[PDB]
RNA sequence: AGACUAAUCGAACCAUCUAGUAGCUGGUUACCGCCGAAGUUUCCCUCAGGAUAGCAGUGUCGACCUUCAGUUUUAUGAGGUAAAGCGAAUGAUUAGGGACUCGGGGGCGAUUUUUAGCCUUCAUCCAUUCUCAAACUUUAAAUAUGUAAGAAGCCCUUGUUACUUAACUGAACGUGGGCAUUCGAAUGUAUCGACACUAGUGGGCCAUUUUUGGUAAGCAGAACUGGCGAUGCGGGAUGAACCGAACGCGGGGUUAAGGUGCCGGAGUGGACGCUCAUCAGACACCACAAAAGGCGUUAGUACAUCUUGACAGCAGGACGGUGGCCAUGGAAGUCGGAAUCCGCUAAGGACUGUGUAACAACUCACCUGCCGAAUGUACUAGCCCUGAAAAUGGAUGGCGCUCAAGC
RNA sequence: AGGUGUCCUAAGGGGGGCUCAUGGAGAACAGAAAUCUCCAGUAGAACAAAAGGGUAAAAGUCCCCUUGAUUUUGAUUUUCA
RNA sequence: CACAGGGAUAACUGGCUUGUGGCGGCCAAGCGUUCAUAGCGACGUCGCUUUUUGAUCCUUCGAUGUCGGCUCUUCCUAUCAUACCGAAGCAGAAUUCGGUAAGCGUUGGAUUGUUCACCCACUAAUAGGGAACGUGAGCUGGGUUUAGACCGUCGUGAGACAGGUUAGUUUUACCCUACUGAUGAACUCGUCGCAAUGGUAAUUCAGCUUAGUACGAGAGGAACCGCUGAUUCAGAUAAUUGGU
């Protein structure tokens, strides 16, 4: 089976997720989403790069794992097992059907032609838009060239056109690099597991002081 | 394909969010007379005297009054001709309409405003008119010096 | 064999061909559907008011 | 086309809460003042929350070249749309007036990059006062000292209705 | 053998009933003038057919009724689609942190273990984090949609009743009186209302936007509006549906879509650029081409070097401690294992190679002499090229076209 | 993606008192789970059946009395000529 | 077995599409003594063709003769052989990958109605396809597909079976065009000449010599010229031999 990917390239149907109405969908191909040292602190990896889409198309689940493996191997060999953190930010929830013309309607004739042509589940695909982020990588500042090459190598497994953008934020945080640096000096940032939390000065005064001892002097 | 009496009314007849429970009791204290202008709005809680889903949102004229219901006259548009329809609705669904209040307010003011001028002896120009184009005026730039603008260059956000 | 099922392509133009006619409103609507108890008494009320106004020539002069 | 520079001043409609609003002024290149106003509302809709229905035009004027008989160098900053993405450039021109450079730039971008008028924004035009601020190499050669050159192989002009000439022409004019 | 019974046999020949019936094929005879359609709703042993409503014509009467409207403005109601949401309910889903042991599993200090000991792997709870929903939602458009804009109006006084009220208190219908000096938004009114009788039609198709099944189709099925059918004329060389525009017989003037090197009526017209193809290219619907590449050429973004003088070329030098510590028939930079300092300078490394049993010699690195203004690396997108294979001889319409007659 | 050719003398009508599912902490045999007690608890329960809407001093639950599931005919709404 | 009709509706060609069938690319984990790219290529991804089979039902039901073989002409290139060349994990010999190229060739037999297939033998080689799945007023009639008859399974029965088996009529050209040849009016009748345009033709192998030489430890083992013959094709001729 596994028809060529050319036949399911355009978003032409309303979303068809698995629910209590359709049953028996095959298990998707991609399982792992985070690779590398996925528990480093925020201060360790201040550089981020993205792979941004540029078309309104469909990306198959099979292609997502192929690109994940290709980029992972290059980063490990040249940057080390502990020098990066890779995250895949596209999840396939759309189910594509197939009409088995010869398996279902062959040998024993039954009913053939276009009579009763509603299909059976065949795979899982992901929907993307223009400007949507696909893959993100964070690492040190001295590994900028390595990160760019790894992403450029993995776009040959995707159909369409994609771009590479170096983000201006700090890591995965939604803060500018300069803005985050000065806010941290004010004591309004506390450490967590691989992420951070921020002071909001809109609660009771008691535990706001222990959670943020350096905010109040 | 089926056609029941309440088919397709999943959201129309339902009460809103945080509005279930007791019906406000001022509804039953209103009074109606023949010739009044009322509009229909079906309440989900009351299951008696519910009009068909077509009339949910239409406006009509009262023509009959009874112990706990009123008769309303509404005009329905069948293909190529209009038909008069007469329905019976419980008072939990009807409501007085402010459609004609602007007219009734304006006629009262005009009569009194015309009376005072006739004693005084000046034309009124009572009837309304649409909006007219603006007139000439002058704008000073004292302590309001204009600021120059220009388009901004392209920049990447993410 | 098979054929077209249903359509509404030319119905709107056909209806507007010689106007969508609205029935004319008129001064005295009919009293069909009004409750009978109020209807019986209203009959007696009109009977009296005709006799009284007829007596206006040789009588009450209200 | 054939353009000329305007200044146009706009304002938000005054209201009871905010009397005396602010005043904004722009410089717009347009063939005529009917489309000069139209471009003003287009640029302003991308910077402030004002429309034409809720605004008004205060004044429109014409700016003319101060010295249209002097040769000078110009520099233009601009952005445009390609078939995929947006870009920024900076080009230079040599002529006598501000208006013609915009005319020359529009024809140049339409040929070399296939960019139409719909998708070009002009950021700033400045006249280069000195001679050491010329960057592009196709203009330094036009400002070299003691410039002079001949004109070889120039075809003579012959009336288009006079067919069947009687002798061979020459190209040494 | 379904064989033969006068060239006739799975039921002979002759006359009559008989002009047997047909929801099915074929045909249906002079001219001019005016108006001008439908393939859709409901029922039928109904689906190649009929009745019913619709569209159409003709004959009129009531007034010339001042009534109306596929329209806008102003006042006031209804809705759950596009978008949005998940540190908001139901459902789906990736990853760490804190708190906990008696929820389950495997250990440690004697697997002592009723040791809330020390470990920890799942599970649980709490504050955060990455993506979704035609049959999910706290919110919520645009376009379309109901009613009203007065003389049949507004206000005052007071007659009738078998209904209603403790009650002439209410309710409908009334008599009398008051309110135009202006009957109370815009525009139009080249078309107002009612009735009678009847023809054809009930196989449709195409296009913009929305949209369902299908890998897709000149494929099957829907919503609003415009068209062909029922229709010529000017452009697309040709072509029911595309663009302009709808038609009595003539004369003069001006244009639309499309065109001006010739066939072909009208520019080898003007201004600034790009392209050289031993497969150039040449106008919407439309008669096709992709991923990936080029030091062909043109324009652009960022970083780095340079008149204290680089890049290219030629020419000069290319040193000690020290054959370093180790290794050893022998290894002196150059089998191999492990470190990488200093003198002198502008520069020469306990060295990138060649080479000696081992030294040497030699190369590179680096600096200096000559010159005269630019140079290096990585990216973006314009035209062009490679990718590019079918059957009779052949088609930007043809000839032909190169600072074009191409873009 | 599903449903119907049924079921009910109460599972119809009237009235009154009460509040559900679940979770926390306790009590001989008693344990995950038997009965009793307190606090929290917006419906997360229930209402003959498919699904949707609706309901908290009730439309759920238990108790008391009953047969408006009765007689004579008209007007109106939905599918629609 | 019959009648009235239907291309509003199937079985064959043609038309749109290309899932399946066939063919060709891109990226580079790995295989390849070691070394991604001499020769290959996983996980993914972009295309072409209409000699496979499906989907559709637009044109023909007052008829376009429906399988295979024989005969004969022409065209396509995705090249089996031949000419000349570029690569290698190419010493010689033998092989593998690619370029310009369709000028010229591609066979004789056993079994089957076969298309398809499978063995023996020769050869430089026994490559793949189109033309209404070329070709029935050109042939043949073995198969399928009327009426006779037999068997097996099914049906109470008449009868059914893309199950096996045996016998079964193949019509017309003198018309128009096309093609192959042959005459021919007008400017007197003749003899001797030029050449616009159209057609075009050759093909492959073996023996001797080079040489038991180059190359290699050995085993093995080439080529250019030169000489003489042979295969397929074409145009003539009849002194000799054969046929009538």
């Amino acid at each position: 089976a596994r028809r060529p990917a050319r036949c399911y390239r355009y978003c032409k149907n309303k979303p068809y997720p698995k629910s209590r109405f359709n049953r028996g969908v095959p298990d998707p191909k991609i399982k792992i989403y985070d690779l590398g040292r996925k528990r480093a602190t925020v201060d360790d990896f201040p550089l981020c790069v993205h792979l941004v889409s540029n078309e309104y198309e469909q990306l198959s689940s099979e292609a997502l794992e192929a690109a994940r493996i290709c980029a992972n191997k290059y980063l490990v060999k040249y940057a080390g097992k502990e020098g990066f953190h890779l995250r895949v930010r596209a999840h396939p929830y759309h189910v594509i059907r197939i009409n088995k013309m010869l398996s279902c309607a062959g040998a024993d004739r039954l009913q053939t032609g276009m009579r009763g042509a509603f299909g059976k589940p065949q795979g899982t695909v992901a929907r993307v838009d223009i400007g949507q982020i696909l893959i993100s990588v964070r690492t040190r500042d001295s590994n900028r060239a390595i990160a760019l090459e790894a992403l450029r190598r993995c776009q040959y497994k995707f159909p369409g056109r994609q771009k590479i953008i170096v983000s201006k934020n700090w890591g995965f945080t939604p803060l500018r690099r300069e803005e985050y640096l000065e806010k941290k000096a004010a004591g309004r940032v506390r450490v967590d597991g691989a992420y951070v939390q921020f002071l909001t000065n809109h609660g009771n005064l008691e535990e706001n002081m222990r959670r943020f001892p350096d905010a109040f002097k | 394909h089926a056609a029941g009496l309440r088919s397709g009314t999943r959201y129309a007849f339902s009460r809103g969010f945080r509005k279930h429970g007791q019906i406000p009791l001022s509804t039953y204290l209103r009074t109606y007379r023949v010739g009044d202008i009322v509009d229909i709005k079906v309440n989900g809680a009351v299951q008696k005297g519910m009009p068909h889903k077509f009339y949910h949102g239409k406006t009509g004229v009262v023509y009959n009054v009874t112990k706990s219901a009123v008769g309303v006259i509404v005009y329905k548009r069948v293909k190529h001709r209009y038909i008069e329809k007469r329905i019976n609705v419980r008072i939990e669904h009807v409501k007085p309409s402010r459609s004609r209040e602007d007219f009734l307010r304006r006629v009262k003011e005009n009569a009194e405003l015309k009376k005072k001028a006739k004693a005084e002896g000046v034309p009124v120009q009572l009837k309304r008119q649409p909006a007219m184009p603006r007139e000439a005026h002058t704008v000073s730039i004292a302590d309001n010096k204009p600021v120059t603008l220009a388009p901004v260059a392209y920049e990447t956000t993410i | 064999a098979k054929s077209k099922n249903s359509s509404q392509h030319n119905q709107s133009r056909k209806a507007h061909r010689n106007g969508i006619k609205k029935p004319k409103t008129q001064r005295y609507p009919s009293l069909k559907g009004t409750d009978p108890k109020f209807r019986r008494n209203h009959r007696h009320a009109l009977h009296g008011t005709a006799k009284a106004l007829k007596e206006f020539k040789e009588g009450k002069r209200e | 086309g054939r353009l000329q520079e305007y200044q146009v001043i706009g304002r938000h409609l005054p209201t009871e809460a905010n009397p005396n609003p602010a005043l904004y002024r722009m410089r717009i290149f347009a063939p005529n003042e009917v489309v000069a106003k139209s471009r003003f509302w287009y640029f302003l809709r991308g910077l402030k929350k004002v429309k034409k229905a809720t605004g008004e035009i205060v004044s429109v004027n014409v700016i003319s070249e101060k010295h249209p008989l002097k040769v000078k160098n110009f520099g233009i900053w601009l952005r445009y749309d390609s078939r995929s993405g947006t870009h920024n450039m900076y080009k230079e021109y040599r002529e006598t007036s501000r208006v013609a450079a915009v005319e020359a730039m529009y024809a140049d971008m339409a040929a070399r990059h296939r960019a139409r008028f719909r998708s070009i924004h002009i950021l700033k035009v400045v006249e280069l006062e000195k001679t050491e601020d010329v960057k592009r190499p196709y203009i330094k050669q036009l400002v070299a000292k003691n410039l002079s050159f001949p004109l070889p192989h120039r075809v003579p002009k012959i009336s288009t209705k006079k067919i069947f000439s009687a002798k061979r022409p020459s190209t040494f004019s």
